[PDB]
């Protein structure tokens, strides 16, 4: 997260932070995702895509920091983990870019809601909010572009949703941006989603209640002007959501 | 702990062959995209190829094109350079690198990326 | 807390022109040589231009040489890429870059080196 | 340094640390150095070239963290910042890579030798140890040739001087080393200096006595097959030194 501030898992409590277990020991963080239900978990495919394996990934909910321990975290396996079979890549944009997460503890149990793990709702179909609409994007991705280091701490920040007309100007992203895409920026370009930021959520109000409007996907670089982040638009995938989490 | 370690670089003869070694640490090179770059004295860092996460695609500079070739042995966690044809613009520290936005990978996702680096091995092409 | 921020970017018509500025904060430029670099969609990095440390030098690469200055200002701690005749070709993100081996600079010498970058700032070149 | 160990001051109690003061901001590291006199620190003037203000620099005996205070260091302001006029590097090398830092605290005195603090010997003219010796190296510098951080406790390694006849091969330096500069490296090239140990010292037993034989000037990339470590010989500059310490 470029911009914005540190924030507690409290504040974000859907949030979940994945991991990636390499043989002998070495673990390291690759997205973040949204608890949708106490069993599922939803992210981007392209988190997964290179690595589509189950057995090696970890979920955290709960979790307020990069490498230590929060009070309350729960810690999951991945049961099962399925990516959507038209994701491609091909050109700049990720399309189709949302995958799920099948969560289960060494002791066989879902996630358990408290002030630090709860679910966030699923928008229904086609309703997203009006565009100029702040919306909360999480996670612990880079802090500036060019960074080396990631944060310790999860960051949170306020980004604008964009018209799809504003967004395909040839100097944003022209046809690279489809309706299945949300892009959200800062009037200013001061603030957006970076790399370790993508499988988390774009949250917004719709309308009294926090709503899974987007799944941070990509962008060209960080925070750059007339280049948004660019979303998984939720609500163009309940049908999908809804027949693979039965 | 993730790491990467170059070897088999040295002296050879124009026209001559070498085969450069790229080994991981602390992870599987397996199913992240690789990349070979090089930096000659005096002169800017240059890709010189790589392999796609999957191996489903490799690319090559265009002043190394039909001379090099990148591949991965998953069985001793490896990547090669084969360099054939060397000749003394060939001259240079050769790095790998793992998992880089854009290099034969999306430059555009926002997952976390390694950005592993190795160290270097230095290729010197010498006549006669 | 050494650090560079980029700013002036956006879109501009080809033929036209466009400053861009890379402010230093923690360090003073004054005494380091400074560089651009820009990354266009799908092409590797590419050194535009840089400035020796005492400020008696500047080189540029052949894409942009005589439509490009680069320069320093003591006074407001800044480096300039003046970028005249703008072509579509370059579209790109700029980064600045301070007291890299080899960037207007020895590449042999083992002092230590800044070796610092900015974020980027993204420049629009419509034909 | 590459390869090698982490070691204490009392190993190597001629090391001197210095660093760069920025008005309106940060102190960083700049160079190693050895103390010859109590009052006299020898580094080199590739370190300060680019800024050769006395007043913004800083140095410290006793010292063996990066970041942090060791019990009994000694902090020193410049005094007398002696560059030498014939030092230039158009091309690979670095000629009469040698400088000179008188050293003053705030109270006014010269180093005052202790376990941790004291003077190294110089040798005598032109009076070298054989090729194919032993030698160490000292220093805060890159542990990898491509690392972004450096590490917080002083490190040493050996290393051995490889003869001019060697160092001057095509395929190594060729012309670039003179006669002014020695040649050491690591038979299986695992260890060396890198950036961040400019100025510190290259110490042979000669005469019975541990001595200052080199100061680390330039390499071709650190710890690559036929790129030695390229020192100052500094049996060859006693003249230049005797007269600026007057
Ligand atoms: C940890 C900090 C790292 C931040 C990211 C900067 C990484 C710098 C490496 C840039 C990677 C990168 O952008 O790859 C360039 C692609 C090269 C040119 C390939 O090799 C031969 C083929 C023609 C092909 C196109
Ligand atoms: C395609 C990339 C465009 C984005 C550029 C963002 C700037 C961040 C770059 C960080 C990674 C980077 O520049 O590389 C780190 C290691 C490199 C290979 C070696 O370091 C010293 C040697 C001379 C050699 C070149
Ligand atoms: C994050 C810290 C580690 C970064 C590693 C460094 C990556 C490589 C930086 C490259 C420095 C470098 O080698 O400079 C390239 C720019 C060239 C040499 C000059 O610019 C335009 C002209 C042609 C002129 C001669």
């Amino acid at each position: 997260i470029i911009g914005g501030e540190f924030t507690t898992i409290e504040n974000q409590p859907w949030f979940a932070a994945i991991y990636r277990r390499h043989r002998g020991g070495s673990v390291t963080y690759v997205c973040g995702g949204s608890l949708i239900s106490p069993c599922w978990v939803i992210s981007a495919t392209h988190c997964f895509i290179d690595y589509p394996k189950k057995e090696d990934y970890i979920v955290y909910l709960g979790r307020s920091r990069l490498n230590s321990n929060t009070q309350g975290e729960m810690k999951f396996e991945v049961e099962n983990l399925i990516l959507h079979k038209d994701y491609s890549a091909d050109t700049l944009a990720h399309h189709n870019d949302i995958a799920l997460l099948k969560i289960r503890s060494k002791e066989g149990r879902c996630a358990q809601p408290s002030r630090t793990i709860q679910t966030i709702a699923l928008p229904s179909m086609y309703n997203d909010p009006q565009f100029g609409t702040s919306c909360e994007i999480t996670g612990f991705g880079k802090e500036q572009s060019t960074d080396y280091l990631y944060p310790e701490q999860l960051k949170m920040t306020v980004v604008k949703l964009i018209s799809h007309r504003e967004c395909q100007q040839p100097h944003y992203y022209g046809s690279e941006v489809t309706t299945k895409m949300l892009c959200a920026a800062d009037p200013q370009w001061k603030t957006d989603s970076c790399q370790g930021d993508s499988g988390g959520p774009l949250v917004c109000s719709l309308q009294g209640r926090m709503t899974l409007t987007g799944i941070v996907s990509w962008g060209r670089g960080c925070a750059l002007k007339d280049k948004p982040g660019v979303y998984t638009r939720v609500s163009h995938f309940l049908p999908w959501i809804r027949s693979h989490t039965k | 702990q993730v790491q990467l370690q170059e070897s088999g670089g040295g002296l050879v003869q124009a026209g001559g062959s070498l085969r450069l070694s790229c080994a991981a640490s602390g992870f599987t090179l397996d199913s992240y995209a690789i990349g070979w770059f090089r930096q000659a004295p005096g002169k800017e860092r240059e890709g010189v190829s790589c392999i796609s996460a999957s191996g489903g695609s490799t690319n090559y500079a265009d002043s190394v094109k039909g001379r090099f070739t990148i591949s991965r042995d998953n069985a001793k966690n490896t990547v090669y350079l084969q360099m054939n044809s060397l000749k003394s613009e060939d001259t240079a520290v050769y790095y790998c690198a793992a998992d880089h936005p854009g290099l034969c990978t999306s430059e555009s996702g926002r997952r976390r990326y390694l950005e592993v680096w190795g160290q270097g091995t230095q290729v010197t092409v010498s006549s006669a």
